[PDB]
RNA sequence: GGGCUACACACGUGCUACAAUGGACAGAACAAAGGGCAGCGAAACCGCGAGGUUAAGCCAAUCCCACAAAUCUGUUCUCAGUUCGGAUCGCAGUCUGCAACUCGACUGCGUGAAGCUGGAAUCGCUAGUAAUCGCGGAUCAGCAUGCCGCGGUGAAUACGUUCC
């Protein structure tokens, strides 16, 4: 479990549930469908005993979960050695694109809590 | 068996050469494997430490044994009873008919892995393996169990040392990390 | 950027480029945080100028495609009090 | 693939196999050509 | 530094991007519109003082 | 060259959602007003896209910016951190500009925070108003969730001056 992507759910349609694997999203499974030529098909999971292989084989091309996840990782962490400023923004929870800090930017702050007052 | 055979044609011959051996006939074996559970209670009240035992009859067919606890410990349950963890000592022809499942399907099943074990022998013998998920062995299904629970695997040699103990293992084709 | 392509002012250029032919000199300040590194300008010890004092930066190997002065943040930390 | 053994069922399919497996078979690409590119190769004129 | 900033910008700058909008009645910078190159209050004040028709003022 | 964009946090004010009166896909259909020659730039072609190549026309009730969007018609998902939402970040591109690190915008791909309607408290509005959907302009090399306008769809309630 599973097949291609691993741990693909059940009772779900073949694009939403192999959108699900760390790698392809929406547009990649619609190209990868279209190389299929299944139409949709099949709402829970039973496509064909071959085909899913062959479909497993279009999937083994693209690349690929944890690996992909080391991919960003010796990413950041070349982002990191290289100095830096890109990677210091990656560890000071300061946001790396480049939007303020004077308000919200909570999604790396985290919520609480506080610690002045005047007067 | 084939893998109990694989060493009778293949490995032991090429074995003979790399090194001399005394009377001949002396040659590394493996003894016994013991998988571990642990379980970790969390806390106490799992509420059944049984269910999980019930899981390991699937990564081998020996019967698993409840270890109770010799000693308390003030930062986690418990005092002697209530056992905590299972244990595993398949032998004969049941330790090549599940080492074979090992090499061919268990460890190259995991996500991240591709290779360990450098640092992990004694220098004396006994391999040691971690092992964190039950979509490792084959045989069980994904709809059982749910929550993962942890494993591991002692593998021993008979020979009295490391070197020779590891270059046992290289022939069997274990993995390492390199 | 965009293509056709990165640029250094041009300066730098002549300058890393008669250092790397001869001399072998090592650190030189620069007001052209702008320009970026380049393979010819490879192993260069250059003081960046951020403003306050220069900040003087290695090149590894690594590092091409990230501009010279990014690497010295003009920012001080934090501020902050009450630490822990 | 096909390998004979012993299970409590009478047939057992299996998604992966160590011939199928490509750290187990040799050094096959599979999906990489690791260290392309890296740590450098950005050139374009 | 209104006069300094007239004659920096009178001046030929070394990159036409430089070249910001400024009205001549006044030397304030920022504020003014392109297409009259007027003060908001230079246009304002010219609009009391009444410079082009017409109507004027909230009308439609 | 920086900084005016700081960052443990507080507050004011907007935007987007927390979803089946919905999401996604396909088809079909109705605007107003404004801007445009150092400009708008059609059509044809190249690129998944952004845009690019090339170039007609227009000093404009002629032509261009320009396609209206909600909606309607079907297909599909069937109640969940979801085909809900899009954050954050990675990689690869693109427009403007001598030049996009600080500190620009946009796109493709990938990653898929929090949030399942919000305590005390508080704001607006008596009809084309509230509700909501798109468009244009001033600003402007580039940068508009802000501001100023344009039109689409379009209600509920008003017993009354006891009380604030």
């Amino acid at each position: 479990a599973r097949i291609a992507g691993v741990d693909i759910p059940r009772d779900k349609r073949v694009v939403i549930s192999l959108t699900y694997i760390f790698g392809i999203g929406r547009t990649t499974a619609q190209q990868v469908l279209k190389e299929a030529g299944v139409s949709e098909d099949t709402r829970v999971r039973d496509l064909t005993e071959e085909e899913l292989g062959k479909i497993r084989d279009i999937i083994d091309k693209l690349k690929v979960e944890g690996d992909l996840r080391r991919e960003v990782s010796l990413n950041i962490k070349r982002l990191i050695e290289i100095g830096s400023y890109r990677g210091i923004r990656h560890r000071r929870g300061l946001p790396v694109r480049g939007q303020n800090s004077k308000n919200n930017a909570r999604t790396r702050k985290g919520p609480r809590r506080t610690v002045a007052n005047k007067k | 068996n084939r893998l109990k055979e694989k060493y009778n044609k293949e490995i032991a011959p090429a074995l003979m050469t790399k090194f001399n051996y005394d009377s001949v006939m002396q040659v590394p074996k493996i003894e016994k494997i013991v998988i571990n559970m642990g379980v970790g209670d969390a806390v106490q009240n799992a509420k059944a430490i049984d269910s999980a035992v019930e899981e390991l009859t699937f990564i081998a067919g020996q019967k698993p044994v409840v270890t109770r606890a010799k000693k308390s410990i003030a930062g986690f349950r418990l005092r002697e009873g209530m056992p905590i963890g299972a244990k595993v000592t398949l032998r004969g022809e049941r330790m090549y008919d599940f080492l074979d499942k090992l090499i061919s399907v268990s460890l190259p099943r995991v996500r991240d892995f591709r290779g360990v074990s450098k640092k992990s022998f004694d220098g004396r013998g006994n391999y040691t393996l971690g092992i964190k998920e039950q979509l490792i062995f084959p045989e069980i299904d994904y709809d059982k169990v749910t929550k993962v629970r942890g494993m591991d695997i002692v593998i021993v040699t008979t020979a009295n040392t490391d070197e020779e103990a590891r270059e046992l293992l290289t022939q069997v084709g274990m993995p390492f990390q390199k | 950027s965009l293509k056709k392509g990165p640029f250094v002012d041009g300066h730098l250029m002549t300058k890393i480029e008669k250092l790397n032919e001869t001399d072998k000199k090592q650190v030189v300040k620069t007001w052209s945080r702008r320009s970026t590194i380049f393979p010819q300008f490879i192993g260069h010890t250059i003081a960046v100028y951020d403003g306050r004092k220069h900040v003087p930066v290695f090149i590894s190997e690594d590092m091409v495609g990230h501009k010279l002065g990014e690497f010295a943040p003009t920012r001080t930390y934090k501020g902050h009090a009450s630490d822990d | 693939n096909e390998f004979e053994t012993g299970s409590v069922k009478e047939e057992v399919r299996v998604e992966i196999c160590s011939e199928c497996h490509p750290f187990y078979t040799g050094r096959q690409k599979f999906a990489s050509a690791d260290g392309r590119v890296d740590r450098f190769n950005k050139k374009y004129g | 530094a209104k006069k300094s900033m007239i004659a920096k910008q009178q001046r030929t700058p070394k990159f036409k991007v430089q070249e910001y909008t400024r009205c001549e009645r006044c030397g304030r910078p920022h504020s003014v519109i392109r297409k009259f190159k007027l003060c908001r209050i230079c246009f304002r004040e010219l609009a009391y003082k009444g410079q082009i028709p017409g109507v004027k003022k909230a009308s439609w």
